[PDB]
This record gives C-alpha cells, sequence and structure tokens, in this order.
C-alpha cells in the first residue's frame, strides 16, 4: 500500500538525510560542453563524464554571489534535501563537490528540454495531456511532503521532459525540510499562494496552489493571474477571481476552484482525506496512479532524440569560462556542503 | 481575447524566482 510504500521512503531518506554525501567527484573528470540554462549564482551545463562516456547536466553556483544574494541556506537545503530523495519524477542527483570558487551539483541529463518550452510552442496541452503531466506532480507532492518537505518553485520552466515523456522534477532551490510553518518570501511571482503574498506563515499547501497554476497553465496556455509586473500579479492573486476559458471542462473547473482556493479550510491536498481529494477527484477518474507511477502509461507526447549530448531541446546561451580562484571563498558558509 | 493579452505582455519567456 502507499503507507508502506511511505514508510520505507522515510526511512531511506532519513539514514541519507542524517549523513549526507559529500565530495562525490573532481572538476577535471568531466569535460564541458554547453550552457542548459543560467540563474543568478551561475548556470546548469551539459557535461561528459571522461571514465564513464556518460553526459550530465552540472548546476555551478559561484560562493560569493550565493552569499551576496542571501542564499547559503536555501543551496545547502537544494544539496542535502536531494542526495537524500529518490523518486522517478525527481532528477537524480549523481554526484556533489566543490572548489576555491563555486559548489558543484552532478545530476541525469533530461535531454527532451523544459515543458515550458513545449507549452509556449504547442500554445496549450490537451486535458488528458495535462492530466497526464499533473498526476506525477500529484505523487511527486505527496512523495516529498511526507518526508516534511516543501518544494516552494513548481512552473514548466522546472520540469523537464525525459526519452519516454515523463516528467523529471528539476531545481530544489527553494526545498526545505520543515515540520510546522515557514515565513520565507520565495518562488515565482504567478505561482505564489496568496499566504506567501500576505507575510503569513505557510506550509505545505503553497505547493497545493502551485498546483493549481501549472495544471491551469497547461490546459489554458496561460497562467491564471499574468500582468506585466510582478506588484500586479499580486493584486490578482490576493482578490478572489479566477476566469477560466470556455474550453474547460466541468471537472478541471471545479478541481481547479478547489486548489487555487484561499481559505486553507477548503484547499485540496491539505484537508483530512488529504492528498486523496485530488486523486479521487472527477477529473482524474481515467488516472491509474499505480500506473504512471510504474511509468507503464503512453506518454502524450515522446521528444526528439538525436543523440546522448544533443541540446536541440534547450536554447541557446551565451557561454562564460568557469573560473577557480587560488583562493578559497566562503569555506566556513558552506562548510557541510 | 485573454491569449492575445498573454502573448502581448512581458511575461511569456522564462520567469525568474523572487
Ligand atoms: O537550477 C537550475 C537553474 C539554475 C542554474 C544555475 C544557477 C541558478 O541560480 C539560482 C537562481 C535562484 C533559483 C533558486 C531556486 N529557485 C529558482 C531560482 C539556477 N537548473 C537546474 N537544472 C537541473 C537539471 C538536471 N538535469 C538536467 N538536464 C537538462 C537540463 C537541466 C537539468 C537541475 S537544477
Amino acid at each position: 500500500s502507499v503507507k508502506e510504500f511511505l514508510a520505507k521512503a522515510k526511512e531511506d531518506f532519513l539514514k541519507k538525510w542524517e549523513s549526507p554525501a559529500q565530495n562525490t567527484a573532481h572538476l577535471d573528470q568531466f569535460e564541458r560542453i554547453k550552457t542548459l540554462g543560467t540563474g543568478s549564482f551561475g548556470r546548469v551545463m551539459l557535461v561528459k563524464h571522461k571514465e564513464t562516456g556518460n553526459h550530465y547536466a552540472m548546476k555551478i553556483l559561484d560562493k560569493q554571489k550565493v552569499v551576496k544574494l542571501k542564499q547559503i541556506e536555501h543551496t545547502l537545503n537544494e544539496k542535502r534535501i536531494l542526495q537524500a530523495v529518490n523518486f522517478p519524477f525527481l532528477v537524480k542527483l549523481e554526484f556533489s563537490f566543490k572548489d576555491n570558487s563555486n559548489l558543484y551539483m552532478v545530476m541525469e541529463y533530461v535531454p527532451g528540454g523544459e515543458m515550458f518550452s513545449h507549452l509556449r510552442r504547442i500554445g496549450r496541452f490537451s486535458e488528458p495531456h495535462a492530466r497526464f503531466y499533473a498526476a506525477q506532480i500529484v505523487l511527486t507532492f505527496e512523495y516529498l511532503h511526507s518526508l516534511d518537505l516543501i518544494y516552494r518553485d513548481l512552473k514548466p520552466e522546472n520540469l523537464l521532459i525525459d526519452q519516454q515523456g515523463y516528467i523529471q522534477v528539476t531545481d530544489f532551490g527553494f526545498a526545505k525540510r520543515v515540520k510546522g510553518r515557514t515565513w520565507t518570501l520565495c518562488g515565482t511571482p504567478e505561482y505564489l499562494a496568496p499566504e506567501i503574498i500576505l507575510s503569513k506563515g505557510y506550509n505545505k499547501a503553497v505547493d497545493w496552489w502551485a498546483l493549481g497554476v501549472l495544471i491551469y497553465e497547461m490546459a489554458a496556455g496561460y497562467p491564471p493571474f499574468f500582468a506585466d509586473q510582478p506588484i500586479q500579479i499580486y493584486e490578482k492573486i490576493v482578490s478572489g477571481k479566477v476566469r477560466f476559458p470556455s474550453h474547460f471542462s466541468s471537472d478541471l473547473k471545479d478541481l481547479l476552484r478547489n486548489l487555487l482556493q484561499v481559505d486553507l479550510t477548503k484547499r485540496f491536498g491539505n484537508l483530512k482525506n488529504g492528498v486523496n481529494d485530488i486523486k479521487n477527484h472527477k477529473w482524474f477518474a481515467t488516472t491509474d496512479w499505480i500506473a504512471i507511477y510504474q511509468r507503464k502509461v503512453e506518454a502524450p507526447f515522446i521528444p526528439k532524440f538525436k543523440g546522448p549530448g544533443d541540446t536541440s531541446n534547450f536554447d541557446d546561451y551565451e557561454e562564460e569560462e568557469i573560473r577557480v580562484s587560488i583562493n578559497e571563498k566562503c569555506g566556513k558558509e558552506f562548510s557541510e556542503f | 481575447t485573454t491569449y492575445a493579452d498573454f502573448i502581448a505582455s512581458g511575461r511569456t519567456g522564462r520567469r525568474n524566482a523572487i
């Protein structure tokens, strides 16, 4: 059963959570190929492991930039959580290490690109297509929340499509293990729950709100709350009002009204029946939850695969050389990395 | 349309975190 699976999953998690993996590779063991993505602290690059021949995605964080942006604790959270988790829809962290200048997390390379890219290009996904991806997020959040983890950055930009057309959840930069409530203002403007915006303490229910934003965006092709500036987006989120496109089914509309719910005593995922309020909703009635987990369901979309290190499903980025200082920077702050 | 309003907005590209 689910309870039996979750018990054994918590046991494997806590062993790695209590005794994390550290310094499991060297920079000189990889060949840098291309930048797959960027952020304020660095970039994600396609790398090749010299000894195995395998391709990986290596996230590089400049420690000085992490310190300047007050993200030391968030960065330690990311690496500690990632090395400890194991779920079919979470990207696997293969190695981690650090040097004088940077932090490195080497993960399995997902070549099918971001959901964001296919979503913007295509326009919108049909309801069975969006339901397929949403189901995977539901099982992923059920796994993470049972471990007391909050993801806090769900968006199409963070969801990668694998060779079998399944989702690989990426970027644990805002992920946190917290038993009670938390207060950090973080995430993406369009996906923030009203309680984050209103500087109230919040919990795991912000992830279920983010799920509502994701399902709406997948099915409509645009988020439920958009504007040109973040400030205008927050005004829209905190005021009730959500308009659904006329092509949305009654079941979709009903489930979204229960996910995009301001009232925490009424928001799905949070209540007494928990995740089963979502799993058992009528919009998910065709979903075989075990087959989705086992990856036995035929994906509505399989991306083009040219070669193991092909980057055609990703955008091009300005390349910048990796500079490793002769002097160790922020050693005390990133000691446990 | 809402689509046209979205497509014409400055937030159709990759969205940054806060
Ligand atoms: O993390 C990033 C972006 C990224 C990369 C590098 C530096 C970054 O700076 C952080 C800026 C703040 C963030 C904090 C957390 N929330 C979002 C904003 C962000 N990309 C990731 N890619 C992968 C990845 C794994 N396998 C892959 N396969 C192909 C392409 C990418 C990947 C894992 S994390």
